[PDB]
């Protein structure tokens, strides 16, 4: 009879096959990633192409059911998911070409290596080769060699391709009536038609910039402090009023400044909270690390891990008899099947990473209660923020002492409080200007506010002005230094790292109140608050069934992202940096460079 | 862009298809 009848018929049939095809695909993908063979590549390709085929066909047939005529909102939301997605209006000739550019760019990223000017035929890759240098090297010219070689040998091969990427990507974005592809990406945060919870694409830029401006005072003092310290470790090479050289920031691009901790540590004479040696003295293994994460989630009232998680998961590296992809990854295969893949080492880092990865499992498990197409995080920043807050509580001295990785007589003091906040800021606050700047550059290129003959000109201006970070060597339009980062060459949004950063502190403040924490926020462990897990579960559970603005509001009592919680976390450090930097220069010449 | 993600990570375009 009715059209909303035919729609439910249509969905019930799509969901049945999709639940099966999605699993046959995620299962093959898991096999490959755990055991890299030609046959597993083949199954994964074959199973990839069936789902894609299915989801294309279905998406088209979904248009027969226009949302206006659909009164049921669950059914509407599902039909919308399907109608929107599974759609490439880009012609099959060009799609083919773009699919190649993506592959070539991805290959060049993993494959490319810099063979040493000196060396006959010793060739470093980015991983682990150049990355070992760019983290651990304390030699200016060695870091500068790796930094430049990478950009001038690999980046210059990406420039031809990334120019063509922008053309085909912008065609694709405009065939869907989006202004440009940056606009499409901003569409992940778009709520339209939910009275009271709506959010537009241009609003994202507005809040990212407004929030960023409130963060500038803190990064300015972080930058001033770090620079004053890098003058001691690299005397002669850094101006006291200039940008930080790009090759001195503790990794290949300066995304994180984490590796500068040893150079910039406020009070080195104090103990380092690191518990890797207690983990080893107590003979912890991967099982233990993951059984301790499981206990953390049970303490807030979330479920245990499934039987199948312990049977099907790979929690350690399987040796030389088997080739696994050792990037920590949480999996939601479907049909009640959840697995983590991780080459766990008996380390504090992996301990905390385990909590991050199992947090995604709890998220995926929660929203299994949702219909298939609504089984996703509320926005590209939610899953990462869910990960990060688990790690925030587990890293605290309170929790480590509770699990016995820290002696009951550890002396957490003001200095101990400041060292922690500094190391945290070097990782969290340090990536905020780098993340904002990078996506800004990309937004602008996609928009057309940047001509190809100024791409690198604008990149380094923008780096200097926003990030306070100058190239050590002049780079022409033969370079594509943006694409020298994984996500740029591999076609992925980067604003998710900015949004997830505010979200995560917004979530922690709310869960720490729900848990009724006394002191400063950085010393908060939601470990035994069922009220904290209750509040959290009610958002996890929604998946993508509600607007991200209501999802967020459930947890935090506000409908947009907000920087007060993040700034309240680093307040003690912020007031410490200001007292420290009072005989140093705060601010940067955007013109001083090391090649001046 | 999506519909249903099976693994939390951003895998390289070459081998995730
Ligand atoms: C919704 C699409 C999806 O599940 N993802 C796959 N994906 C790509 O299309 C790149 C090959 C990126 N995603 C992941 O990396 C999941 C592990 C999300
Ligand atoms: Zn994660």
């Amino acid at each position: 009879s009715t059209i909303e009848e035919q729609a439910k018929t249509f969905l019930d049939k799509f969901n049945h096959e999709a639940e099966d095809l999605f699993y046959q695909s995620s299962l093959a993908s898991w096999n490959y990633n755990t055991n890299i063979t030609e046959e597993n590549v083949q199954n994964m390709n074959n199973a990839g192409d069936k789902w894609s085929a299915f989801l294309k066909e279905q998406s088209t047939l979904a248009q027969m059911y226009p949302l206006q005529e659909i009164q049921n909102l669950t059914v509407k939301l599902q039909l919308q998911a399907l109608q929107q997605n599974g759609s490439s209006v880009l012609s099959e000739d060009k799609s083919k070409r773009l699919n190649t550019i993506l592959n070539t760019m991805s290959t060049i990223y993993s494959t490319g290596k810099v063979c040493n000017p000196d060396n006959p035929q010793e060739c470093l890759l980015l991983e682990p080769g150049l990355n070992e240098i760019m983290a651990n090297s304390l030699d200016y010219n060695e870091r500068l060699w790796a930094w430049e070689s990478w950009r001038s040998e690999v980046g210059k091969q990406l420039r031809p391709l990334y120019e063509e990427y922008v053309v085909l990507k912008n065609e694709m974005a405009r065939a869907n009536h989006y202004e440009d592809y940056g606009d499409y990406w901003r569409g992940d945060y778009e709520v339209n038609g939910v009275d009271g919870y709506d959010y537009s694409r241009g609003q994202l830029i507005e809040d990212v910039e407004h929030t960023f401006e409130e963060i500038k005072p803190l990064y300015e003092h972080l930058h001033a402090y770090v620079r004053a310290k890098l003058m001691n470790a690299y005397p002669s090479y850094i101006s006291p009023i200039g940008c930080l050289p790009a090759h001195l920031l503790g990794d290949m691009w300066g995304r994180f400044w984490t590796n500068l901790y040893s150079l910039t540590v406020p009070f080195g004479q104090k103990p380092n909270i690191d518990v890797t040696d207690a983990m080893v003295d107590q003979a912890w293994d991967a099982q233990r690390i993951f059984k301790e994460a499981e206990k953390f989630f049970v303490s807030v009232g979330l479920p245990n891990m499934t039987q199948g998680f312990w049977e099907n998961s790979m929690l350690t590296d399987p040796g030389n008899v088997q080739k696994a992809v050792c990037h920590p990854t949480a999996w939601d295969l479907g049909k009640g099947d959840f697995r983590i893949l991780m080459c766990t080492k008996v380390t504090m880092d992996d301990f905390l990473t385990a909590h991050h990865e199992m947090g995604h499992i709890q998220y995926d498990m929660a929203y299994a209660a949702q219909p298939f197409l609504l089984r996703n995080g509320a926005n590209e920043g939610f899953h990462e923020a869910v990960g990060e807050i688990m790690s925030l509580s587990a890293a605290t001295p309170k929790h480590l002492k509770s699990i016995g990785l820290l002696s009951p007589d550890f002396q957490e003091d003001n200095e101990t409080e400041i060292n922690f906040l500094l190391k945290q800021a070097l990782t969290i606050v340090g990536t905020l200007p780098f993340t904002y700047m990078l996506e800004k550059w990309r937004w602008m290129v996609f928009k057309g506010e940047i001509p190809k003959d100024q791409w690198m000109k604008k990149w380094w201006e923008m780096k200097r002005e926003i990030v306070g970070v100058v190239e050590p060597v002049p780079h022409d339009e033969t370079y594509c230094d943006p694409a020298s980062l994984f996500h740029v060459s591999n076609d992925y949004s980067f604003i998710r790292y900015y949004t997830r950063t505010l979200y995560q502190f917004q979530f922690q403040e709310a869960l720490c109140q729900a848990a009724k924490h006394e002191g400063p926020l950085h010393k908060c462990d939601i470990s035994n608050s069922t009220e904290a897990g209750q509040k959290l579960f009610n958002m996890l559970r929604l998946g993508k069934s509600e607007p991200w603005t209501l999802a967020l509001e459930n947890v935090v009592g506000a409908k947009n992202m907000n920087v007060r919680p993040l700034l309240n976390y680093f307040e003690p450090l912020f007031t410490w940096l200001k007292d420290q930097n009072k005989n140093s220069f705060v601010g940067w010449s955007t013109d001083w460079s090391p090649y001046a | 862009a999506c519909v249903r993600s099976h693994c939390s990570s951003l895998l390289p375009r070459i081998h995730c298809a």
